[PDB]
């Protein structure tokens, strides 16, 4: 249930942060 | 198969050196009267710079190579290997000074 | 939008400045030194490092990434290497200009054969365009066939 | 004597003639035979000597006095090209044409450690137990590579395992054993190898092989003279300079002076601007040989390791203990002590981790039986994983 | 396996004297030209002006 | 004219000797040799002038050239710039046997040839110059 | 190794020729560099000129 | 241990002409023959094994010390043959962990 | 899309169509240039997000351009002949 | 026997009338592929100068 | 050669003794074991060839 | 050390935001994208002065992409350490390899080789500290250190401090 999201805005860990699939919605 | 006599610098086939000896160095080396080990220690097949001399007396090259008192023929600029210590002492007994042609001594 | 994102700002060329490449700059911008004439290491893939096909120079194979930038074939621009020459040689495109410069200066003291004292020389120096300036200076200094160790007082020449 | 024999103006001239490649010695022998045959005749070959050198390919040099003599010597030969490609050798070149070559080293020294060019032990360090007087081959002490029944790793010849896997071992002396036609002396192979199978210069030793070789000598690396010479060679050759490097002078009248490299020409002449309390001296540029320059490393500078186990490691200088410099690493974030010879002042790291390990960036890997993570940053020695 | 045809090549006849008028920017005003060819083989040998 | 050049060359000789003495003392006092480097540009400019070679040979400036080329008692060789400039000047001038006898530069040339800290290019140039100078004696 | 001036001149002139023809193979007054097939070498200068060159 | 052995360069030096699956099978066979020696062969990678649920909560030095104490206790309960250790380094891996001794 | 077609498009005054024909419908490429030396020597690693020009020893003053691949090839061939074409994104006068 | 055979075959195959290593400066187009589109085209090709 | 001009050559070029001592000093300074200089200290510590290693081996105590 | 600098930013706006509230939106975008960032060239930007009255000028439409490009000039407070500077700090962690202090947003690591020898690390102490007879430096203790080296990262700065000279150490 873990997703590895990366964003260019986030600087920490080159934007990589782990977030559960149950807490995100499709854009 | 050819070998270069270390002392005089002449180059002749190794079997020729064994059967007949060095025509120039036989007065001090006795290469014909020497076994294969002594022939190798005074004639080396590993050499460089084949030299043909026609007139020893007037050739400046022969004087530069100190072969103007020897038989004209095939000679080597550089010869791999040096005379052994015992043969060096034997030649020094005869009063003849040996200058290596190996190039490492100059 | 067909290019992968790069954080560097996107701008457009406004000036192209020409010139020659100094040996210092050639050594600086290089990434490897080319010394081995053999193209292939042992004809067993993996071209010899330090050769003409060093992997650091860039990649032209789909499955091989560049060892210098790490980008793929579609993104690697290629990187230069430099080769040291045992003896300096002429650049074939500049030999006439080299000859003209040799005619314009002295071969010993390394100074111009004419000075600003000459009104024509000062007039020639007054011009702005480098090519026409060099043409005028060459037209003047061509006739001067001897270096002067003294002023035509020492002008810095060797005579 | 040797000095007095240098040529004069009245000495016979020397001509060089281009010939077909590989026929130089043949032309020499033909010339000698023609001279001997025409010797004692009405028209003898009026020359004095002729020779050639291996390095000077395609050239045969004849000592004579007349161009007609050269033409007569070359007449009747097929290796001579159609055009009369003859030139007059300058008198100064006379000494150089006959100067010896390969005088860098006197001889191969018995007991020295060398590397092997080819064969089953290609690249293995070997001690020169014996040098054959012929000079083309030499008996060497090596570590055996056997499987006892693509090459097996080097290992001391084990007599018990050899007998178990092959009971046909032979014995000739005490401590000297011949197995499978190969002579092993006290666990070390002794085999003659040709001179064309050895590298006698730029030899790179490893402490593992050094210990494996010197363990039987009842002392760990007792012999260190050739090793010290190799260390000096490695220190001297590994130094490379760039403009702006702070250097110090070891020899010369300008010894113990500091300066900054301004420009680099070739690899042996470096233009340096010196720094001193006098302003007029600081405005002068001096070209100094690289053999008398030592890099100056100040505390708190980004430096990258040139060569060694810590290759491509960067950091900031912390302690300068003369020859050995200490710096805090960037990747491992720990202090590493490496010689100043292996450091270059590189203000930017920009280390590429490609062609190293098994994993790249953004790789979902399994840490252990329970933890699974992804790669955030790769290092030359390790990886950083977000789980 | 491919059918090739030899195209006949047109050339000026040999062994005939050709007189030509050269253009003004030249010291030569008229030229007499002849190219020689042996009967056996009909091969060009030399040219004379 | 020529006498003025001789006077100037003698003044240069005195300056060169004084600079060599000062640099030797400074090295003996724990200081680098700087005076020779300071005087090097003027000496180079004078030597590069061809028409002054006759006056140089009249004043035997080669004696001071050899003095500069002579290694100091600390077994330290002169600066590479000085050696290169002096070698170039020696090549650029027509040195004869009489000038060598006056100066005695052959000893220093032989020392440079035999030495190994000397640059190999300088070694080859020294061999060439020694051979050229031996050429007239033997013919 | 050893320095006969004639050999040095020959080899350095060969190096100069190779470097020059690597950038310009239409130098009037001397023969062109040829490939093993007999065709002239396509120097860098030839890449940039003509209808089929880089610019046009 | 087999998974870690199939990636270790020790196997590659031991078996230069063998596939990775062959190395994995060899590691499995050696583990069956002697689990203790295989666990010793991990050297530093043994600390990355999943030992306890909260093994990462302890500091690295404390976990390393605990592993050292456990392995020393086990190897001393087992015993090591000196002659075989000299004969084969693989059996000599257990020599440093004996009491009183050390690497 | 030869030279005469380019001249016709210039005569029409359609600069956007000409740019699109010669870049998007053909060899478009992206390069990085140092803001100091002006050369295409930047060693850009997009995934690691680090740019660096070794000659000038800078990490910041770096821009990217969109140029035809043939232009990049021409500039590299010019650099192969010791000619240095430096591209600058600002005028100086 | 390979010399004449290869020379003739090369010159007839490629149309370069000369030696293979002197392809430049040789007269090209002497030999052409026969045009077999229709009978009249073949007849015309066989009588071309 | 001839003796008098041989003496002249000696006078011009010297026997070398004017700088034979300089050459001897140069050759003396050209000629010169510590394992610290031989290999990197990290490698030495990895291979256990340091002073701490000898102290531990000599010491009569469990490591 | 803190400074006032006049900085400029290039801001690209998508056409979907071409509304009356364009200027204010650009202002908040600038504030979110500049406040707290770390640039190696300048250091750390902490605040932007006059954040609600920044001039943005006229945006230029990028040919072929529609988006407008704005050039925003502003004055901001910037902090950047310098080599050889002595500043105050607060220790954040104690470790055998050294201790980590904090100088504002910058975290400084001091190795044992840059610490006076009498300040022997005591792991038994609660909390563990580098202590001497008269000095005891632990977590939360004020320390005066001199920055020796600064390391530049993508968007981070790493500095190295020292307390081995006089008037340094505990304060
Ligand atoms: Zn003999
Ligand atoms: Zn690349
Ligand atoms: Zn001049
Ligand atoms: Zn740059």
């Amino acid at each position: 249930n873990f997703l590895f999201l990366r964003s260019r805005e986030i600087v920490e860990n080159q934007g990589v942060f782990v977030t559960s699939s149950n807490r995100v919605k499709t854009i | 198969r050819e070998r270069a006599c270390m002392l005089c610098g002449i180059v002749l086939p190794g079997r020729v050196f064994m059967q007949n000896g060095c025509p120039n160095c036989d007065s001090v080396l006795n290469l014909r009267d020497s076994d294969q080990a002594t022939v190798n220690e005074c004639t080396s097949s590993s050499f460089e710079g084949l030299v043909a001399v026609g007139d020893n007396e007037h050739s400046w090259v022969a004087k530069w190579l100190r072969v103007d008192r020897f038989q004209p023929g095939l000679y080597a600029v550089r010869v791999d290997g040096r005379l052994p210590s015992d043969i060096v002492a034997a030649l020094e007994q005869y009063g003849v000074y040996y200058r290596p042609r190996d190039g490492s001594v100059i | 939008s067909q290019f992968p994102y790069s954080s560097a700002p996107l701008r457009s060329v406004k000036e192209v400045q020409f010139g020659l490449l100094s040996p210092e700059e050639i050594r600086a911008i290089s990434v490897v030194k080319i010394e081995y004439p053999e193209i292939m290491d042992e004809s067993r893939q993996r071209p010899r490092e330090g050769g003409l096909n060093d992997p650091k120079l860039g990649s032209i194979d789909r499955n091989f990434k560049c060892q210098t930038c790490g980008e793929g074939m579609a993104e690697c621009p290629g990187h230069f290497g430099h080769m040291e020459l045992a003896k300096p040689v002429f650049h074939i495109g500049f030999i006439p200009k080299i000859k003209k410069v040799c005619e314009c200066i002295c071969m010993n003291c390394g100074k111009l054969l004419l000075d600003e004292t000459n009104p024509t020389m000062a007039q020639a120096i007054r011009i702005r365009d480098p090519k026409k300036r060099f043409n005028a200076v060459w037209q003047l200094c061509k006739t001067k066939m001897v270096c002067e160790a003294d002023a035509p007082v020492s002008r810095g020449g060797c005579g | 004597p040797q000095r007095l024999l240098i040529p004069t103006v009245d000495d016979p001239g020397i001509w060089g003639v281009k010939v077909r490649l590989g026929k130089e010695k043949d032309v020499v022998r033909q010339i000698l035979k023609k001279k001997l045959a025409r010797e004692g005749t009405k028209n003898p070959l009026e020359i004095y000597s002729a020779f050639q050198r291996d390095s000077f390919k395609g050239h045969v040099y004849i000592e004579a006095r007349k161009a007609e003599a050269i033409n007569d010597a070359l007449k009747g030969n097929v290796n001579v090209f159609s055009n009369n490609s003859k030139f007059l050798v300058g008198i100064v070149e006379y000494k150089d044409l006959l100067r010896p070559v390969k005088s860098s080293d006197v001889k191969l020294t018995r007991g020295s450690y060398v590397r092997v060019k080819n064969g089953k032990f290609k690249g293995d360090l070997a001690q020169v137990d014996e040098v054959l007087e012929n000079g083309l081959e030499a008996r060497l002490k090596l570590v055996p590579r056997l499987d006892y029944g693509f090459r097996p790793a080097q290992r001391l010849f084990s007599e018990a395992e050899a007998r178990v896997h092959e009971p046909t071992i032979r014995r000739d002396r005490d401590g000297f054993v011949t197995y499978g036609g190969e002579e092993y002396y006290e666990g070390f192979l002794y085999k003659t190898f040709r001179l064309q199978n050895l590298i006698v210069n730029s030899i790179n030793p490893t402490l593992n092989e050094l210990s494996l070789f010197q363990s039987n000598e009842e002392s760990t690396t007792i012999d260190l003279s050739t090793i010290a010479d190799s260390l000096k060679e490695t220190a001297k050759n590994l130094v490379s300079f760039q403009p702006g490097d702070n250097v110090e002078i070891i020899n010369g009248e300008l010894n113990h002076l500091t300066g900054t490299v301004s420009s680099v020409n070739q690899s042996t002449i470096v233009s340096v601007r010196l720094h001193s309390d006098d302003d007029t001296i600081n405005s002068e540029t001096v070209e100094i040989p690289t053999s008398d320059l030592r890099k100056i490393f100040n505390v708190g500078d980004h430096v990258r390791v040139i060569h060694g186990k810590h290759t491509d490691d960067t950091g900031l200088i912390v302690e300068v203990n003369g020859d050995k410099v200490e710096f805090i690493s960037n990747q491992t974030k720990r202090t590493v002590i490496v010689f100043s010879n292996y450091l270059i002042k590189s203000t930017d790291s920009t280390v590429s981790i490609n062609e190293s390990g098994r994993f790249e960036l953004h790789d979902l890997v399994q840490v252990n039986s329970d933890l699974v993570g992804i790669v955030i940053r790769a290092q030359k020695d390790s990886f950083d994983v977000l789980c | 396996g491919s059918e090739k045809v030899l195209i006949a090549q047109e050339r000026s006849a040999a062994n005939i004297v050709q007189v030509f008028k050269k253009a003004a920017p030249s010291p030569i005003s008229h030229v007499a030209e002849i190219r020689s060819a042996l009967e056996k083989g009909s091969r060009l040998i030399s040219t004379m002006q | 004219l020529e006498q003025m050049q001789d006077e100037l060359i003698q003044q240069l000789k005195l300056q060169m000797e004084e600079s060599a003495i000062r640099d030797a003392n400074n090295i003996e006092q724990g200081k680098p040799a700087i005076f020779k480097l300071k005087l090097l540009p003027k000496v180079k400019d004078i030597l590069l002038r061809a028409n002054l070679a006759d006056s140089i040979l009249d004043n035997n400036l080669l004696a001071s050239v050899r003095l500069w080329l002579e290694p100091l008692p600390d077994a330290s060789l002169p600066a590479y710039q000085i050696q290169k400039v002096l070698f170039d000047a020696i090549k650029s001038l027509p040195i004869k046997t009489s000038h060598l006898r006056e100066s005695g530069l052959g000893k220093v040339m032989v020392f440079y040839q035999k030495s190994k800290r000397v640059e190999p290019n300088l070694k080859r140039t020294a061999e060439k110059l020694i051979s050229d100078w031996t050429r007239p004696i033997m013919g | 190794d050893g320095s006969p001036q004639h050999i040095i001149n020959e080899v350095e002139q060969l190096l100069q020729f190779h470097v020059a023809t690597y950038m310009d193979n239409d130098i009037a007054g001397q023969p062109q560099a040829l490939q093993k097939s007999g065709r002239p070498v396509k120097a860098i200068r030839a890449r940039l000129k003509g209808k089929e060159g880089r610019l046009r | 241990t087999a998974r870690l052995y199939q990636h270790s360069s020790k196997s590659s030096a031991e078996y230069p002409n063998r596939p990775q699956l062959a190395k994995y099978c060899i590691g499995l066979a050696k583990y069956i023959q002697s689990p203790l020696l295989e666990y010793l062969a991990l050297d530093e990678s043994m600390y990355s094994l999943h030992i306890h649920k909260h093994q990462n909560l302890l500091p690295r030095e404390k976990l390393i010390d605990a592993v050292q104490t456990s392995i020393v206790d086990i190897v001393n309960l087992v015993g090591v043959d000196i002659n075989e250790a000299v004969r084969a380094p693989y059996h000599a891996l257990a020599l440093p962990y004996v009491c009183g001794l050390g690497p | 899309f030869g030279e005469m077609e380019r001249d016709c498009m210039i005569a029409h005054g359609a600069a956007g169509f000409l740019k699109e024909r010669l870049m998007e419908a053909s060899d478009a490429f992206r390069v990085h240039v140092c803001g100091i030396c002006g050369l295409m020597s930047v060693i850009a690693n997009l995934k690691k997000n680090q740019f660096e020009c070794r000659s000038c020893k800078n990490k910041t003053n770096i821009y990217q351009l969109h140029i035809p691949y043939a232009a990049k090839l021409l500039f590299q061939e010019l650099m192969a002949m010791n000619i240095a074409p430096r591209l600058y994104t600002e005028r100086s006068g | 026997s390979t010399t004449i055979t290869s020379g003739l075959k090369y010159s007839l195959a490629t149309g370069n009338w000369g030696e293979q290593k002197k392809a430049m400066s040789s007269r090209a187009g002497v030999s052409q592929v026969l045009n077999r589109y229709t009978y009249s085209s073949t007849l015309s090709h066989l009588r071309r100068t | 050669l001839q003796g008098e001009q041989y003496q002249e050559i000696i006078e011009i070029f010297g026997d070398g003794t004017d700088y034979q001592w300089t050459l001897d000093a140069e050759e003396e300074m050209e000629q010169p074991t510590s394992l610290a200089d031989v290999f990197e200290p990290s490698e030495l510590k990895e291979k256990m060839l340091t002073d701490e290693d000898n102290v531990i081996r000599v010491t009569d105590l469990p490591e | 050390m803190f400074f006032l600098k006049d900085l400029s930013l290039i801001l690209t706006l998508h056409p979907s935001y071409f509304g009356p509230q364009m200027n204010q939106y650009l202002r908040e975008k600038l504030l979110t994208d500049v406040e707290g960032t770390c640039t190696g060239q300048f250091g750390y930007i902490v605040t932007v002065l006059d954040g609600m009255n920044i001039d943005v000028g006229k945006g230029r439409i990028i040919p072929g992409s529609g988006s407008a490009e704005f050039e925003v000039k502003y004055r901001a407070v910037v902090w950047k350490p310098f080599k050889g500077e002595v500043v105050d700090a607060i220790v954040s962690n104690v470790s055998p390899i050294g201790f980590f202090a904090d100088v504002g947003p910058l975290n400084v690591f001091v190795s044992t080789r840059l610490i006076p020898d009498n300040l022997v690390y005591n792991p038994s102490n609660s909390p563990p500290a580098y202590m001497s007879n008269d000095e005891l430096i632990t977590k939360g203790s004020k320390v005066r250190l001199k920055v020796v080296g600064t390391r530049t990262d993508v968007n981070e700065i790493y500095a190295i401090g020292s307390i081995k000279e006089d008037f340094l150490g505990a304060i």
